[PDB]
């Protein structure tokens, strides 16, 4: 996505921002989880 | 397709000079709490509508930049991945924006009060109204340097900003264990309000360009204690008794001659005595942490040598200020370990074994859950006071080369 | 990627202890700005 | 559909009524964030007659729900305002419009 300016010659998948927002209700049970990234990526190594 | 423009205002972050952050080491609790004072009317003055946010940011943020952005303008808190904030209805994260639940249902208002929450081992942001919580918690964060106390406004703006201890009049009670962030403030200086990554100031000539300033990291805060000839080992008490000497020099002005009581508050002793006229944790009080010391002095790669053997007894002590005796009959007297002036690199080498004394002590204070709460932090990064005595103390055992 | 840029310098910035350590502000300020829309930036 | 949420508290009794004139110092949005119309560039307040069909649906059912001082966000559907050919120029066709609506004065 367009908000992501990381720029490291020491990067792995573990150097990617992610946020996970829950909201739930007065009782505090959840309502939702939600998880922005500003990376959506695999590994090429995680297959050969 | 096209180019389309408009018009946007300005806004500005500032930021206390705490700096809280989790790592191994001295971390604090991970327990933070601070609120916050706001009155002002203007909704609408010039248009658009007046930004008001408050919230953390990672030590990364470099978001100010005053001008340009990224939607639209230089914004400020919580439009990125580096920032988390509140304006009183919506939860900011990456620019985009979620309604919130609380009774009341209003934004930042005039006379109100916001609670933040910070809380590192679930780590967890939440947020609390003036007297009723507000239902969001961020979670799954990325902690790997440290924290602002940020805030953000467009203009029109008086807001009174609320500390704790030392002047801020918390209306509210925290919640069970917080510290009130006073107490976290580098012990080098005062704290105050500034603008963070400021690249233009004012003064007497006018603008005054400035570049990138300095920050710590989360390994900086973080203390790390340092890792036979027969002389060594052989003289062990002769420099622990020289030593000794001046364990009674300055409590002789405090007027502490051999306490049999432990007076810790009527001025009296009860370790100043001989070593074998001393109790049982008083031999290796002087000579453990100092043979250890010893044995470490190798790795601190000094060029030290015991050959000296001027006449092996020629190190005089230095006696008789009037009666100066006691019960015991020690009468201190330290020896001659006073005509060696170093070298430029013992000069340093005592402070840098100093600076570990200071870090293996922090280390074992640490180990006891931070000294068990109830006052030290790292060296290097310490006060001055305690920068003063630690040299004096390890000199006179330093003292000793040329000397044996 | 490249770590540089260009970016000009506004004319004017935003100007600016007591009990509650109160912030200073009265004037507003305002900017033009453009929102290409391909990967927005302004 | 309008779903009127609230901003800023209002006085909560006094409502507009039929035949009643009102002043809306609104500022109109789509749905992606990009703003279309605004009253307040002009520094002219926008007023309008209820009932008399001036306003398009989801304005007047919007601006009657509301008190005197309030100020709420209304999320109009496609349906009730601009349905099929739109206004051309201005709102693309099949778009949900956004309004913040502040009533100042007279209901």
């Amino acid at each position: 996505t367009p908000d992501y300016h990381q720029h490291d010659m020491n990067f792995d998948l573990s150097k990617v921002r992610a946020v996970t927002v829950t909201m739930g209700d007065e009782q505090g049970n959840v309502h939702s989880s939600l998880k922005c990234s500003n990376c959506y990526m695999v590994w090429g190594g995680d297959f050969v | 397709l096209l180019l389309q423009t408009n018009l946007i205002n300005y806004v500005t972050s500032i930021r206390p000079n705490i700096f809280v952050g989790r790592a191994e080491g001295s971390t604090q609790y991970g327990k933070w709490y601070f609120e916050v004072m706001v009155d002002e009317v203007v909704p609408f003055l010039t248009a658009q509508a007046t930004h008001l946010r408050v919230g953390w940011a990672l030590t990364e943020g470099y978001s100010p930049y005053p001008g340009g952005g990224e939607g639209w303008g230089g914004n400020g808190v919580g439009d990125d991945l580096y920032s988390y904030g509140f304006d009183g209805l919506h939860l900011w994260t990456g620019h985009v924006a979620r309604p919130v639940t609380s009774p009341g249902q209003h934004l930042l208002a005039p006379e109100d009060v916001v609670s933040c929450c910070l809380d590192l081992s679930v780590p967890s942001i939440s947020f609390r109204i003036n007297g009723c919580p507000v239902q969001g918690v961020f979670e799954a964060f990325n902690l790997d340097g440290l924290f602002f106390p940020v805030v953000s406004f467009s203009a029109g703006v008086k807001v009174r900003f609320l500390l704790g201890g030392r002047h801020g009049e918390f209306k509210f009670l925290p919640p069970p264990g917080y510290a009130p962030c006073h107490e976290a403030v580098l012990p080098r200086e005062r704290l105050r309000l500034e603008p963070i990554k400021e690249y233009r100031r004012e003064g007497p000539r006018g603008p005054h360009l400035v570049g990138p300033s300095r920050c710590l990291s989360h390994t900086d805060f973080v203390p790390c204690p340092v890792d036979l000839p027969p002389h060594l080992e052989r003289i062990r008490e002769k420099l622990a008794e020289n030593i000794h000497e001046l364990w009674a020099l300055t409590r002789i002005e405090q007027g502490w001659t051999y306490g049999p009581v432990r007076d810790d508050n009527k001025r009296l002793h009860p370790c100043l005595v001989n070593f074998h006229s001393l109790p049982e944790p008083e031999r290796n009080y002087n000579l453990q942490m100092s043979g250890e010391t010893l044995k470490t002095l190798l790795a601190l790669g000094c060029h030290v040598g015991m050959a000296d053997e001027k006449a092996e007894d020629n190190l005089k002590k230095t006696k008789l200020p009037k009666t100066y005796m006691m019960s015991n009959g020690y009468k201190p007297a330290p020896l001659d370990l006073s005509h060696v002036r170093l070298t430029p690199a013992q000069t340093t080498l005592v402070d840098r074994l100093a600076e570990n004394g200071h870090n293996v002590w922090a280390r074992d204070r640490v180990a006891q859950g931070w000294s068990y709460s109830a006052r030290l932090v790292p060296y290097r990064l310490l006060d001055e006071a305690t920068k003063r005595s630690n040299r004096d103390s390890l000199c006179q055992a330093v003292r000793t080369l040329l000397g044996y | 990627l490249m770590p540089v840029s260009w970016s000009r310098m506004p004319n004017h910035f935003l100007q600016v202890e007591r009990l509650g350590w109160a912030v200073q502000c009265q004037d507003p300020l305002t900017m033009m700005a453009l929102h290409i829309p391909e990967e927005n930036r302004c | 559909g309008v779903e009127i949420e609230t901003i800023s508290p209002g006085d909560g009794r006094t409502f507009p009524k039929k035949g009643q004139t009102c002043v809306v110092h609104y500022t109109g949005m789509l749905q992606n964030g990009k703003k279309f119309d605004s009253s307040r560039d002009r520094n002219k307040p926008f007023k309008f007659r209820i009932g008399k069909q001036e306003v398009i649906k989801g304005f007047e059912e919007g601006a009657a729900q509301m008190s005197l001082g309030q100020r709420a966000k209304l999320t109009c559907t496609p349906d009730v305002a601009y349905g099929a050919t739109g206004h051309p120029g201005v709102i693309p066709p099949n778009a949900t419009l956004i309004f913040d609506v502040e009533l100042l004065n007279l209901e």
